[PDB]
């Protein structure tokens, strides 16, 4: 139902947030 | 020198000298069997397998020989109640005998092999070291175990060449030694299908002779002999007391629990039967069933066999004892002689009440009456002066059908709550507690006891296979670490992988 | 219990003549 | 009362009258107590597991220390190069000092609580 | 046929005595009142 | 005579195997790349 | 040491102490037994514990007729 | 005295740590308060809302007392509220 | 690479537990399980 | 470099978790050990197995939480997730008390990975293995008090249910129905446990009070080096205190350490054996003869006949709430109770 | 250089990821009324 | 008080038996030097 | 048999006691 | 009789505490 996602969305903001700053670095 | 908790070692490296030690202990726990059923012989009253059987007795080999087909004894008694048999040499007491022969003969061959400790066999051809080849000896052993565990199910269980294995009804009423037709499906697995137990032992035993076959023919591989110090006597110790644990805990539940190999003729009923009023719903059946047909109150319950009645009281619920409240169950609530009958209260305007029933974990219990809805309708009070339910109160009587008591009513109240008191551990029986000096306190049955100490044992046990699968593993530093262990070994990072000094940076 | 002690001490006097006779000090010349 | 099960009075009346399992300074007894032991076997274990090697199989490894003797009995670095392993490296004493003031300070600290 | 080689003399020292002693008194100190029951 | 709890049963002995399948793919994997250098 | 009659008959059987095969040898089919003996101890088990039922298996003394 | 991981107190006081963890700290917070706040903390693991743990007249505790059936008397004692 | 001083670290998430662990007390006295 | 060598390199790298094959089997049981405590504790109530709230979501605070026994009528049940009761629903599953085998269950395998792992380690820096033997204890506590114990009973309902208050019930249980405080294997254990606090206090304050003057700081931590071969306190002067304050010191101390691993070891091992004991009902719940006389002789009254009346007064008033399944409805006046109170 | 992702990295996140969630969780419960 | 008479043996052969035992160690430890 | 219940201890003491005396001074003869 | 072995065991107990205080073996340095 819908409040799954509401629940879900700042978590994959999140992982979206750190995968941006962090990807250059995790790829060396 | 050593100290005394070592002085056994001295055997690690002496064959002869440790299969003597082997022997002594052998005819040492076989002199104890012999023993035991001695005293138990001694002191067993056969006259009574309802009310007095074996398990209120405290016999507690008894019940082992009865199982696999010796019922009777040299004296013309036996277990089952019948008279004038004649069972041949493997009486109670034949068994017994042969059990004192065998410590006997145990404890000249221990001399022998004490005496006579070095044996060219026990020496390595390559070295003239004393040496065992584990792994064949292991193969050997198994096949051994299989032949026999194969014939003890092929020929023992079955009647092929044997006595069968005791089996009962569902309710314990008419145990006796049968043979046995081994189950081969998956009902064998089924713990309550005697059948299963046959089975069991013929497919185990043929795998036994299998693996043996395999085991004596093909050596161990490399990585697993040095992984399991396979030249190390002591991790046979650690596997095997491992396994013997193991069977312990296994033990201790199917006793408990019950199963086909715990009847409860031999060794009582288990505390499920209470927990559960499995008795009760069967005598209740039974009852009923009398009167749809037509029967009085008088007739139904008059038609109930004693033993069954037997069965339901809480005086032979197995977890009613105490540790220290010793001897056999006789010794508390006293021989039981005879049902009184079964107890029907009911108040002054006619209703039926039920005692409410004692639970296991209850030493002490209260006295409360309620109809056949749980509504409560009598007790006996304990502050009186706001008493609602009192017997008095209520006109509760007292009346008996079957037994001793049949076609009894009781209306003095102070009569009605005696026998109400007794009604919460179930049916009612006249018990004489003379006898024994019985002190009126419940005591634990075989069951109980055989239980306790094999959970106990298992658990010292798991403690056994730590210590000497540790002594095992790391015997290079049983006597303390390397003296010349440097820090790179044990400070972080010199090496990439822990203790291996390949890999350092 | 009187009969087991009675026999319990007859069984230790058996088991010690075993020892006296196969475990004795061996006399030896000299 | 001056008595074992008087004392089992004791505690049971004062459990009614005071729900002392409900207490924190009771619940940092048993913190105190329950660690105590806990650190008793833990110190007393890796001391025995660092054992410098100083005898045989064939006599017990208490004759590898003699009183008086200067050297230590056991490798503490070998001691804590395992325990910082079983946990991580810095939940493991290095100090002999700070290791045995916590021995101390820890069932010390808990039963003054439970006073 | 030669001696045994593998026979050890056994040992327990003063101080083990007393610990053992003390230990089995206890013991029975504790027990006993539940063996009278 | 395939009844629900041996239905069940084999549901439990499958979702182990992923498990522990999954897993150790997962650390030989991780294991081949990142070797000890000796 | 004491040659015996009885020991020389014997002697073949304990005379190869430390042969082992080389490398794995068994090791990968007495992995698969193992896993056997693992499926069928848990479904006795959970026979017995009643998780695992069965048709015609009434896990009960009501099973001895 | 190292195993080459990098110093916790590096991390945490490196400017790339929290441009991170400003972040992923806070949405998991509300995360996990929504989980709450939507009520769907209640229908995931089917505990009881303070309306839900007794009908109206009723002082009856819901107690599962088959084994087998349990799933149902559960489901059974639900449908009473409705 | 040790651009925020630990002290300060250390002083904010400090208060930050503070904060949350003052909110279960406030808690014990409101809403459920407060008795009221 | 075969596979399996290759995967034994890699778990016994030296990082700062160390992994190992014990890894394997200790740290996903250990983490959904530890999970389903928080997560049941957090959200899941006791309602319909218990008739209590137990969660956070429903109120309840740090000490009144718990993940609680299945209901009764569950018996020994698995109470697996796929099983027949709960039947692949996790809500429902959740409901039953599925949460508590679940935690038990995985904890017990966490345990045992946790001294797998004790043995690695050892084997690995090359130590003896008398941590992993010594933490045998805690494994024997945990097997007889959460398994062994309700498997003789009728049901989990009976084990201890995880939490600090469910706890507290338990021995408040034990007391009032196993008279639990007169089983002397639970004396041993208390002496054990007791006796381990004043071993670890007194040994750590001898240290303390002991150290050879090694540095001239006011702080005496300072002055200690983890290679000198040096002692850093005076065996000699504790022990000639101790012998001149209580008699007997120790002299060495091989056998000092040893003893701290002995005594808290041995009494967790003993009160497991007790409450092996009390898995069948077989307690130390009575003396005969003081019974015997008590009954016949009213003016006869001990400490041990005041606590009895004291657990009976413990089961009649407790047994109703804390038994649900068995619908005990006990009036007014069958209830045990002094004068005015 | 110092590697990002590492099995302790793992192990820190495997707790903290769902400890925040359940710390925000159980903010939420203090404001349920009944 | 009406205790099982068997206690004072059990009690008598549980320190007797143990505490000779350790005796017949200690003494022979001694004797030689 | 309504025997003395004190023959009981006093035959085991009267075994034990002396017959414990001899072995402690045997084994102690061995040893040197 | 139980009175008697209980102060019995109690009475060794206190002897053996005399005989481990002031006939201990002695700690004797290096
Ligand atoms: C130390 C190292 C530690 C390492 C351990 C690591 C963790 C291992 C995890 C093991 C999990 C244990 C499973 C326990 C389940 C169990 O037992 O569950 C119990 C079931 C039996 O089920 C019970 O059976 C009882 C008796 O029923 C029987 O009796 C009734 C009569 O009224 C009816 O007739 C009924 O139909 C009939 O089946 C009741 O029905 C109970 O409600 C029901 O739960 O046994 C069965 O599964 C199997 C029983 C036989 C196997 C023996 C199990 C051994 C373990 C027990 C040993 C301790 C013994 C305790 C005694 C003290
Ligand atoms: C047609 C073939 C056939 C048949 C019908 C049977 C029939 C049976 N087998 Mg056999 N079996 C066979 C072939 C067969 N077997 C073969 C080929 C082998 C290989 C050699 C075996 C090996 C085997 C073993 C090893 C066992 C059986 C057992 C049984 C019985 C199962 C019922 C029971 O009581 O379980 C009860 C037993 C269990 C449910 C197993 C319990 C497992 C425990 C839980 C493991 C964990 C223990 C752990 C240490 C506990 C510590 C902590 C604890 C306190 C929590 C039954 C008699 C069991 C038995 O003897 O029961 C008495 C048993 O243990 N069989
Ligand atoms: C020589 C043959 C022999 C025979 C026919 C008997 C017969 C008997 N004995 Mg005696 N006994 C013997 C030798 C013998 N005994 C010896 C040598 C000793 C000294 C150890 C004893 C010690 C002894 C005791 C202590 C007791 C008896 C008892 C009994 C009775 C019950 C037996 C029973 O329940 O076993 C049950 C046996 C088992 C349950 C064995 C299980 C074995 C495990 C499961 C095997 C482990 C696996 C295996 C190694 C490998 C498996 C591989 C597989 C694939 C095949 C019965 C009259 C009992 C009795 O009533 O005494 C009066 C009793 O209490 N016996
Ligand atoms: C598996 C073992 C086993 C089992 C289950 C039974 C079971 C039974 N026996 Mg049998 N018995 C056994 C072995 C066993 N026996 C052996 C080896 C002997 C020879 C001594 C006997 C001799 C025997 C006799 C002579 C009699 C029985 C009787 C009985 C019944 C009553 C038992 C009773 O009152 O216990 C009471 C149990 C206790 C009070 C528990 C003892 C607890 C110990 C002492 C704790 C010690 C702890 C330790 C010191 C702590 C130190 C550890 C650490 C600090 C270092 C019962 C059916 C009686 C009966 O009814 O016969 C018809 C009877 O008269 N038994
Ligand atoms: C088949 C089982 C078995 C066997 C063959 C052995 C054999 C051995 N053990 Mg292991 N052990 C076992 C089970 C076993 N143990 C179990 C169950 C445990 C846990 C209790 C242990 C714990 C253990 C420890 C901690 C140690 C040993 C040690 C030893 C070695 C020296 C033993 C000695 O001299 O004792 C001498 C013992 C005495 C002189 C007196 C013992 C008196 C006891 C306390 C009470 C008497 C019990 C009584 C006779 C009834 C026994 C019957 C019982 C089974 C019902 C020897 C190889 C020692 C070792 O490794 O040395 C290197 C050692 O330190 N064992
Ligand atoms: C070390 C890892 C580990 C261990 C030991 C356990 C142990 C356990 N778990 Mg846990 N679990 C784990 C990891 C682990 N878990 C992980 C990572 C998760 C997250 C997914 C879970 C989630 C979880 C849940 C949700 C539940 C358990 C449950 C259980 C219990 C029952 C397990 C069972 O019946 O297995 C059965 C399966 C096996 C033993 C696997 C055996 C492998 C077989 C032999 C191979 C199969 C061959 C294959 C099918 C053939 C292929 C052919 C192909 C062509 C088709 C037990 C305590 C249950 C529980 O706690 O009950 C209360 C439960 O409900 N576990
Ligand atoms: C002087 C007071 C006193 C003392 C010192 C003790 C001491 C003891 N009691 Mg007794 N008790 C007392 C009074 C006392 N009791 C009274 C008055 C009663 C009322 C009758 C009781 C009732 C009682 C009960 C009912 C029980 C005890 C038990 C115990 C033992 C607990 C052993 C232990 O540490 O378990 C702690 C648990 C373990 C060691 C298990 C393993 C734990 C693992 C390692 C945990 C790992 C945790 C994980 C890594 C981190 C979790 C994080 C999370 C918290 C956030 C110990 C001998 C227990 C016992 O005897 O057990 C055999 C028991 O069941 N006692
Ligand atoms: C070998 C050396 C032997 C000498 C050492 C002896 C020390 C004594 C041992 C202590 C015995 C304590 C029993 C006292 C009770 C007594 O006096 O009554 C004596 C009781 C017998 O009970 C008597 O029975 C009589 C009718 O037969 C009457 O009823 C009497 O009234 C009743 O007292 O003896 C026993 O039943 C003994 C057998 C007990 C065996 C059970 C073992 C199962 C328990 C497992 C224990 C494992 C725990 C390991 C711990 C770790
Ligand atoms: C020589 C000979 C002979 C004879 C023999 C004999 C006579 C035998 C006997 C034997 C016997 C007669 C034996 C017995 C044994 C016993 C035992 C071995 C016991 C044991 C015990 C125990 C071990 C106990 C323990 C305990 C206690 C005490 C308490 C409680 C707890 C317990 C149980 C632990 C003949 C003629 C054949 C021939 C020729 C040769
Ligand atoms: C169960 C389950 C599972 C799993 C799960 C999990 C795994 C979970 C986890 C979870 C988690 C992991 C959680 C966490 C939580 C946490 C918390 C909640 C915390 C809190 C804390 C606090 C509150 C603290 C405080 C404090 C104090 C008090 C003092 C000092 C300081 C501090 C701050 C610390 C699954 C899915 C498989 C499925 C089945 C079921
Ligand atoms: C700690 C910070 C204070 C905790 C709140 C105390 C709450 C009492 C007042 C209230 O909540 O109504
Ligand atoms: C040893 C490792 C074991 C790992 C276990 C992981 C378990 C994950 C299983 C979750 C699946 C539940 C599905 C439920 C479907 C049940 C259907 C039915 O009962 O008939
Ligand atoms: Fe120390």
């Amino acid at each position: 139902d819908w409040r799954v996602l509401v629940v879900l969305l700042p978590v994959l903001l999140a992982a979206g947030w750190a995968v941006r700053n962090i990807l250059p670095y995790a790829v060396k | 020198g050593l100290p005394w908790y070592r002085v056994h070692t001295v055997l690690i490296n002496d064959p002869g000298r440790l299969i003597a030690a082997h022997l002594m202990h052998t005819a040492l726990v076989a002199g104890w069997a012999g023993s035991m059923a001695l005293y138990e012989l001694a002191t067993f009253d056969p006259s009574d397998p309802v009310l007095n059987p074996m398990w209120r007795q405290g016999m507690f080999v008894l019940p082992f020989m009865a199982r696999l087909g010796v019922t009777g004894s040299w004296s013309g008694w036996s277990i089952t109640g019948e008279t004038g048999i004649d069972p041949g040499f493997w009486s109670f007491e034949g068994v017994a005998l042969a059990h004192i022969v065998l410590s006997g003969l145990l404890f000249l061959a221990a001399c022998w092999h004490w005496v006579y400790w070095d044996l060219e066999l026990f020496r390595d051809p390559r070295t003239g070291e004393p040496a065992l080849d584990l792994p064949k000896m292991f193969g050997i052993h198994l096949f051994l175990a299989g032949l026999l565990c194969f014939g003890f199910g092929a020929f023992h269980l079955t009647g092929l060449f044997g006595p069968g294995m005791w089996v009962s009804d569902p309710y314990g009423l008419t145990g006796s030694v049968q043979p046995v037709a081994p189950e081969w499906g998956p009902d064998g697995f089924n713990p309550y299908n005697p059948g299963g137990v046959v089975a069991h032992h013929i497919a185990a035993g043929i795998v036994g002779i299998i693996a043996g076959l395999f085991h004596i023919l093909v050596r161990p591989p490399q990585r697993l002999y040095k992984a399991l110090r396979m030249g190390n006597i002591e991790t046979v110790l650690s596997s095997s007391i491992a396994a013997v644990f193991f069977a312990a805990f296994v033990v201790a539940g199917t006793m408990w629990y019950g199963s086909a190999t715990t009847p409860i003729e031999l060794f009582g009923p288990t505390r499920y039967q209470w927990d559960s009023s499995y008795f009760q719903q069967e005598i209740n059946r039974r009852v009923q069933a009398s009167l749809a047909s037509g029967a009085t109150l008088e007739e139904a319950w008059s038609a109930i066999p004693e033993k069954l009645a037997f069965y339901d009281y809480i005086g032979n619920n197995p977890a009613k004892g105490g540790l220290f409240r010793t001897g056999p169950m006789n010794k508390g609530d006293g021989i039981a002689q005879a049902w009184k009958g079964h107890a029907v209260f009911r108040n002054k305007e006619g209703e039926e009440l039920f005692v409410r029933r004692m639970p296991a974990f209850f030493e002490s219990f209260p006295v409360i009456l309620t109809d056949k809805n749980g509504v409560v309708k009598a007790d006996i009070p304990f502050r009186r002066a706001e008493s609602k339910y009192s017997f008095e109160q209520q006109g509760v009587t007292v009346s008996f059908y079957g037994g001793e008591l049949n076609g009894q009513t009781f209306t003095d109240p102070p009569t009605v709550k005696s026998y109400a008191r007794k009604a919460i551990f179930g049916e009612i029986f006249e018990f004489d507690t003379e006898t024994l000096n019985s002190d009126g306190i419940f005591r634990t049955s075989p069951r109980g006891w055989f239980t306790f100490a094999h959970a106990v044992f298992a658990l010292l046990f798991f403690f056994g296979h730590i210590w000497h699968g540790a002594r095992t593993l790391f015997r290079d530093v049983f006597s303390g670490i390397d003296p010349e262990l440097s820090p790179e070994q044990v400070e972080w990072g010199f090496y990439q992988k822990v203790g291996d000094v390949t890999t350092r940076r | 219990m009187e009969t087991i002690t009675y026999v319990f001490i007859f069984a230790c006097i058996i088991a010690l003549f075993f020892f006296a006779i196969f475990f004795r000090e061996p006399p030896r010349i000299t | 009362p001056l008595g074992i099960s008087g004392t089992f009075n004791f505690m049971i009346v004062f459990q009614a009258e005071h729900n002392i399992l409900m207490h924190p300074f009771h619940q940092l007894g048993v913190a105190g107590v329950f660690g105590g032991a806990l650190f008793c076997a833990m110190h007393g274990s890796l001391v025995t597991s660092s054992l410098i090697r100083e005898t045989t199989e064939t006599e017990s490894a208490n004759y590898g220390y003699k009183f008086g003797q200067e050297e230590e009995t056991y490798n503490i670095v070998a001691a804590h190069g395992y325990f910082g392993r079983l946990i991580f490296q810095y939940a493991s004493f290095n100090n002999s000092r700070s290791l045995h003031f916590f021995l101390a300070a820890w069932p010390v600290v808990g039963v003054w609580f439970t006073a | 046929m030669e001696p045994n080689p593998n026979r050890q003399p056994v040992e327990l020292n003063r101080t083990s005595l007393y610990l053992g002693l003390l230990l089995i008194l206890v013991l029975a100190l504790l027990f006993s009142s539940y063996f009278f029951n | 005579t395939i009844t629900p709890s041996l239905k069940g049963f084999f549901i439990g002995l499958l979702s182990g195997a992923v498990v522990l399948g999954l897993t150790f793919a997962v650390l030989i994997a991780i294991s081949q790349i990142d070797k000890v250098q000796r | 040491a004491r040659r015996t009659w009885l020991g020389d008959i014997l002697r073949p059987l304990n005379s190869e102490y430390g042969k082992v095969a080389p490398g794995w040898g068994t090791t990968p089919l007495m992995a698969v037994f193992m896993g056997l003996f693992l499926v069928f101890l848990l479904i006795i088990l959970e026979i017995y514990n009643s998780t695992l039922i069965l048709d015609g298996v009434n896990v009960s003394w009501k099973a001895l007729g | 005295g190292t195993t080459g991981e990098r110093p916790f107190s590096d991390i945490i006081t490196s400017v790339r740590y929290w441009v991170i963890h400003s972040i992923t700290i806070p949405a998991l917070f509300i995360a996990g308060w929504l989980f709450v706040s939507t009520g769907l903390a209640y229908d995931v693991f089917g505990t009881p809302r303070p309306d839900s743990y007794y009908a109206q007249e009723q002082r009856s505790i819901p107690l599962v007392t088959d084994r087998f059936e349990a799933k149902q008397q559960v489901e059974t004692f639900l449908e009473q509220l409705k | 690479g040790g651009r925020i001083p630990l002290w300060i670290v250390a002083t904010v998430a400090g208060m930050g537990v503070i904060v949350i662990v003052g909110l279960f007390f406030y808690g014990a006295y409101a809403g459920l399980g407060s008795s009221l | 470099r075969g596979w399996f060598d290759i995967l034994d390199d890699w778990l016994k790298r030296d990082r700062f978790v160390f992994v190992g094959w014990s890894g394997i089997l200790l740290f996903p049981c250990a983490y959904l050990a530890l999970g389903g405590w928080l997560t049941g504790t957090t959200f899941v109530t006791s309602w319909y197995t218990h008739g209590l709230a137990s969660s956070y979501l429903e109120g309840c605070n740090f000490l009144t939480v718990a993940v609680s026994t299945p209901a009764n009528s569950m018996g020994h049940s698995l109470l697996l997730l796929w099983g027949p009761e709960a039947q692949g629903d996790f809500t429902r599953w959740c409901q039953l008390g599925g949460l508590w085998t679940f935690i038990a269950l995985h904890g017990a395998f966490g345990l045992i990975g946790f001294m797998l792992r004790q043995f690695e380690i050892a084997r690995l820096v090359g130590v003896r293995p008398y941590n992993a033997i010594a933490f045998s204890a805690p494994i024997a506590v945990f097997v007889s008090v959460f398994l062994i114990y309700p498997l003789g009973q009728s049901s989990w309902f009976f084990a201890p249910s995880f939490g600090v208050a469910a706890i507290f019930r338990f021995l408040l249980f034990f007391q009032g129905f196993h008279n639990w405080t007169l089983n002397p294997f639970h004396m041993m254990g208390v002496a054990g446990v007791l006796g381990g606090a004043l071993l670890c206090a007194i040994h750590g304050a001898t240290v303390e009070n002991t150290l050879f003057q090694d540095g001239e700081g006011a702080s005496t931590f300072r002055a200690f080096n983890p290679t000198q071969a040096e002692e850093t306190y005076s065996m000699v002067t504790a022990n000639r205190f101790w012998s001149q304050i209580f008699g007997i010191a120790f002299s060495n101390k091989r056998w000092l350490h040893f003893f701290m691993l002995f005594v808290p070891v041995t009494g967790l091992w003993m009160s497991a054996i007790g409450v092996v004991g009390l898995a069948l009902n077989l307690r130390s719940y009575d003396f005969i003869s003081q019974e015997i006389r008590a009954a016949e002789d009213p003016e006869f009254e001990t400490f041990y006949t005041k606590n009895l009346l004291l657990n009976e007064g413990i089961r009649a008033w407790m047994a109703p709430q804390d038994q649900p399944h068995e619908n005990f409805v006990f009036p007014e006046e069958v209830l045990p109770r002094g004068n005015a109170l | 250089s110092y590697p990002i992702f590492t099995v302790r990295w793992v192990a820190v996140h495997t707790l903290a990821v769902p400890t925040i969630f359940f710390l925000g969780a159980i903010a939420a419960m203090q404001f349920i009324q009944r | 008080m009406e205790v099982n008479q068997l206690g004072l043996i059990a009690t008598a052969l549980f320190v007797l038996v143990p505490s000779v035992f350790l005796i017949i160690l200690y003494v022979q430890t001694e004797s030689q030097q």
